[PDB]
């Protein structure tokens, strides 16, 4: 059995209520 | 007034007139909508 | 290689104009196969 | 407002059922917060309902005809100049047919016919406890070679069916339920982000209903609702080695939310944080 | 004893960010009941202009009649409030409707065939095939039309896709819009998501120096935890960029030497606007409408 | 203690004070845990 | 303006260090906030808000006090402290929107 | 009231009336549905109405929901807080469940409401807290003693 | 059928971000992730609105009984 293919290339798409994707 | 079912021709009939379209040989007729006021809720 | 995902730019393409070629989704047509196939064979086939 | 499932079967696209969306996706919060659910009954958000949360319409078709038979025609559509009561133009035209898009109650004229024998025009009204809208009227005359006269008209009604309190919404896991009360967003508990859940499910149903899929799609749908991906259900792909709560958990971990799915919530009434975090997700 | 000047010497504001659409400010040592009262009154009580009644003439379009009236009602408008006062509902409509109470926006669109070389986008197949929100032409009428001569009645987004048309189908209507509060119908809510959150406090019980902080900093957002060197034990940069997720509680290495708490006194507010309000004036009206709700009971004796 | 069980707290107040007081405590307790839930709710989770 | 707030003689006291008040078209907005601003008065024996049923839009405020002070005075001062709070929560926000 | 199919003496109870300008749907309680054995998933229950004053007194004293607390079939109660009040009772009456002064007074009045005639003291009373220093703090057992 | 406006959960306007979303998918050939983040939809409540819409209006309009086929 081969493992389920993990979705690659994912980042943080959520932050504080008043902060955007400013932190790398 | 009325429009055909397959040819979609703007037509109208009167009293003692055959219920059919004059352009094609069909029998089904649709009654179009007239411009009148109607008040509904914006919810 | 994301997953078994959906598509919008390709489904809405079908919503714009149906394909002039054979009917798409060649799996749902086999759902009525016992129905349309039985009534088809009533006239289709040798000796009528 | 039908939508496709975020987490859907692999054959859901092969069947072409994307053309026929049968439900929608909204944020589920498995809480007993309100208190109006001692069963699988649910509670919708009133602020979501006023925006079209599960908006539906009904369509009825009634064939009104006057033909009993080779016999001479007796009943005639339209109007006869013998005698006439007033207040019959708001619903019908001069031909005895109704206008399109007119609101009709029970007891309103919908089609008028004149008869020469009784020298009296009488109205046959639409009798139904639910007032509907007039949509279509079909004129058909057939069963005759060269003599034509209409004695059969097919009127079609549409029913504006706003989802009221009392209807039966349900998920796709056998989770039956009736709307307990339309809870407004004013006192609805708000999460850390600020989204108010448009549906609340009593967690006490799960021990007896014996359902876990709606939990695992509450994380899968939550991961897909962030990364844009669409998880495929396709059962019999997971085993004891890689559990779906872990596979879908790592996606939430790298997304910025909790690994298990417990999202910290804030109460609506008082305003302070709850004791424990609230299980939040989306379910079709 | 708790007094107003004792609370005033401690109450402070810290505006983190501000924009013409969204503003994020901070409130220091304020009570949760008062903060929740501000959020609860911002999502419900602030008035706004929205379509209330619909007068249709021809809706031959495929989109249903009540659905078009539903979408036109949900269409926001960039109309400044307090220009049209409240209207009573007991009196009949013929005199209830005045230019001072409501303003009317009309819509008259017709679709015709347009020849072109043929899968092709409907933008060049027909004329006015898609009716957007910008087609809602406001009708200046009544006694005072100069009040909108500075800024005309424009929808909050002219790119809203209301309906689509086909040749032979027409849309002719006039729409009356009035003011209302979000409690009656949440379409009158000019806020997108009015919410607050408590500042997540993080306590350091044991030293975190070494390779422990290399893996501790990544469990949180990078802007939260700061490291200087192998000595000078790591600290927190700012607890406002930290989203509460409890990721460190999964590891047995950190499950004993860190505690995640909440500052029950420091709140932060992030409010948005639909287009008719501004995130500053809507909070200025929030403290004003609460100041009006309780003052209405102050200058009012008790009955029985 | 309270609910459908013999020799409970409500089943005891029914004997010492009567059914009116018993049903009274049932309703007051009902709104008691209802208000306590409104201020502090109860939920299930995948981690449970 | 005689339907907004009214006293409940069915639960009030005789010196009237204790009484019950009823308000209409109100909710946790004023129920919870006004409940908090009165507690800082050191002469509050017992006072809290309670919604009978969310269908009807009412609100009840029981208020009990010690001697030397009735139940109406503690209410008037309670609404007074809310205004003293609204003035400072508005002035600080105004001075901060100018301090940018 | 009457639920079809009615199969026991406790299936026909006499209740007071309380209008609700909210909906067009009948509203029951959690203690009554345990006696009716009636679920809420699409189940419908009719509503009878006595017309005589004598029949009104019979349905008020002998057919009321209070005197029907104990079924005569086995002498066992069928009325009680069903699902969420016992799971919340474990947390409220828990040992590590401390409430401040405000959370202690607001919870008590949220149930008593002497306006609607629940208590007989005609004046609510409060017990001293369990802990004095550094600040007062109550307990779940203390909040049960008060009610 | 038609693209919804004023997302039920959040309330942000979404009906004006459907054709611009189809342009970001067809022209720029972006993925669903970035195409949703570019439109300005941070919360997953309003993200799933047009991320999952079916838009059956493009197929309902093909039946025009008022003009010849
Ligand atoms: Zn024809
Ligand atoms: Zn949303």
């Amino acid at each position: 059995r081969k493992d389920v293919p993990k979705v690659e290339g994912l980042k943080l798409e959520h932050f504080a209520t008043g902060y955007d994707a400013e932190d790398f | 007034k009325y429009i055909c079912a397959e040819c979609s021709s703007k037509l109208s009939l009167s009293r003692t007139d055959a219920v059919r379209c004059k352009d094609c040989g069909h029998r089904i007729l649709l009654k179009a909508r007239t411009k009148r006021l109607v008040q509904f809720e914006a919810r | 290689a994301r997953t078994a995902d959906f598509r919008t730019l390709e489904r809405e393409s079908r919503f714009i104009n149906p394909p002039k070629d054979k009917s798409a989704f060649p799996l749902l047509q086999e759902a009525v196969q016992p129905h349309i196939g039985s009534f088809n064979a009533l006239t289709e086939g040798p000796d009528g | 407002t039908g939508q496709t499932p975020i987490v859907k079967a692999n054959l859901y696209d092969d069947y072409g059922m994307d053309n026929f969306p049968n439900g929608f996706n909204a944020v589920v919060a498995v809480i007993s917060y309100t208190g109006y659910d001692m069963d699988d009954a649910m509670i919708i958000n009133k602020s979501a309902d006023e925006r079209g949360f599960g908006y539906g319409t009904m369509y009825k078709t009634e064939k009104v005809d006057l033909a009993l038979n080779g016999d001479p025609i007796t009943q005639h559509f339209g109007f006869g100049n013998d005698e006439w009561p007033k207040e019959w133009l708001e619903k019908l035209d001069e031909d005895g047919l109704p206008y399109i898009g007119t609101y009709v109650e029970e007891g309103d004229p919908i089609c008028a016919y004149f008869d020469d024998t009784l020298n009296k025009t009488k109205i046959k009204t639409y009798h139904s406890s639910e007032p509907a809208y007039i949509e279509e009227v079909n004129l058909i005359g057939d069963e005759s070679n060269k003599f034509q006269e209409l004695q059969t008209v097919s009127i079609k009604y549409r029913i504006r069916r706003t989802p009221q309190i009392g209807d039966k919404f349900s998920s796709r896991h056998g989770q039956k339920g009736v709307c307990s009360r339309k809870w407004p967003t004013i006192d609805m508990p708000f999460s850390e982000t600020g989204i108010q859940p448009d549906i609340i499910i009593n967690p006490h149903a799960f021990p007896s209903r014996m359902t876990i899929g709606m939990f695992v799609e509450s994380l899968a749908g939550k991961a897909g609702a962030l990364h844009g991906i669409a998880q495929d259900s396709t059962p019999w792909i997971f085993n004891e080695d890689d559990t779906p709560a872990d596979y879908f958990g790592e996606q939430l971990a790298k997304a910025g939310y909790n690994y298990h799915g417990n999202e910290p919530m804030y109460s609506g009434a008082t305003g302070e944080e709850l004791r424990a975090d609230i299980y939040v997700g989306v379910v079709y | 004893e708790w007094n107003v000047e004792k609370f005033k010497k401690d109450f402070e504001v810290n505006i983190s960010s501000l924009d013409a659409r969204e503003a994020n400010f901070d409130l220091i040592n304020i009570d949760t009941s008062i903060a929740n009262a501000f959020r609860r009154i911002m999502i419900s009580e602030v008035p706004s202009v929205a379509a209330e009644y619909v007068y249709f003439f021809n809706n031959t379009s495929v989109i249903q009649d009540e659905v078009l009236a539903h979408r036109i009602g949900l269409v926001p408008l960039k109309v400044d409030p307090d220009m049209l006062t409240w209207v009573d509902s007991n009196l009949p409509d013929d005199e209830k409707f005045t230019d001072e109470n409501t303003i009317v926006l009309s819509l008259n669109v017709k679709c015709t065939r347009n020849p072109d070389a043929p899968s092709t986008d409907p933008k060049e197949l027909y004329n006015n095939a898609h009716v957007y929100a910008r087609d809602l032409k406001f009708e200046p009428q009544g006694r005072q039309s100069t009040t909108f001569a500075d800024c005309p009645v424009v929808p909050a987004d002219p790119d809203i896709l209301l309906a689509k048309l086909r040749p032979g189908q027409e849309i002719s209507l006039k729409a009356h819009c009035i003011l209302g509060i979000g409690g009656d119908h949440a379409k009158f809510s000019p806020v997108s998501t009015a919410s607050y959150r408590l500042l997540p406090q993080i306590n350091i019980l044991q030293p975190i120096k070494g390779e422990s902080a290399r893996r501790f900093q990544k469990c949180f957002p990078p802007g939260v935890i700061g490291i200087d060197e192998g000595s000078d034990e790591a600290y927190v940069k700012d607890a406002r960029k930290d989203t509460v997720s409890r990721e460190v509680l999964r590891y047995e290495e950190f499950a004993d030497k860190v505690k995640l708490g909440r500052v029950r006194n420091h709140f932060i507010f992030n409010v948005e606007s639909a287009g008719a309000m501004t995130p500053e004036e809507i909070f200025f009206k929030s403290v004003r409408i609460l100041k009006n709700k309780a003052e209405y009971l102050k200058n009012c004796p008790i009955t029985q | 203690q309270y609910g459908a069980s013999k020799y409970g707290i409500v089943h005891s107040l029914h004997e010492v004070y009567g059914p009116e007081v018993a049903a009274k405590v049932l309703s007051v307790l009902g709104r008691l845990f209802t208000n306590y839930i409104t201020a502090t709710a109860f939920t299930c989770g995948m981690d449970d | 303006d005689r339907e907004k707030i009214k006293l409940l003689t069915q639960a009030t006291s005789e010196d009237g260090t204790s009484a019950s008040f009823q308000i209409v078209e109100e909710d946790h907005t004023l129920g919870n906030a006004l409940r908090y601003v009165i507690m800082k008065n050191p002469d509050v024996e017992f006072c809290g808000y309670s919604i009978p049923h969310p269908s009807e839009n009412l609100l009840n405020i029981r208020i009990q006090t010690y001697g030397e002070t009735t139940a109406v005075d503690a209410l008037q001062k309670g609404l007074k402290d809310l205004m003293d709070l609204c003035d400072v929560v508005e002035s600080k926000f105004t001075e901060k929107i100018k301090s940018m | 009231m009457n639920r079809q199919p009615t199969l026991h003496k406790a299936s026909m109870m006499g209740h007071k009336v309380r209008v609700l300008p909210n909906e067009k749907t009948l509203r029951l309680h959690y203690a009554n549905t345990g006696a009716y054995n009636a679920d809420f998933d699409g189940d419908e229950m009719n509503m009878h109405f006595p017309q005589n004053e004598n029949a009104r007194a019979e349905a008020l004293n002998l057919a009321n929901t209070d005197s029907q607390y104990l079924t005569p079939t086995s002498g066992s109660p069928v009325r009680g807080l069903i699902q969420d009040h016992i799971s919340a009772g474990v947390w409220l009456t828990s040992k590590d469940s401390f409430f401040t002064r405000e959370q202690y007074q607001q919870y008590i009045y949220g149930c008593i409401r002497p306006e609607d005639g629940h208590t007989t003291r005609s004046k609510i009373v409060t017990l001293p807290p369990t802990i004095f220093k550094p600040y007062p703090l109550w307990t779940g057992k203390q909040i049960i003693t008060t009610v | 059928m038609i693209v919804p406006v004023r997302c039920f959960s959040c309330g942000k306007v979404v009906g004006d971000k459907w054709e611009s979303y189809l342009n970001l998918l067809q022209e720029d050939e972006l993925d669903e992730g970035t195409a949703l983040s570019r439109l300005g939809l941070k919360r997953y409540c309003c993200r799933r609105m047009i991320l999952t819409h079916v838009d059956l209006i493009e197929k309902f309009l093909r039946y025009n009984p008022l003009e010849k086929r």
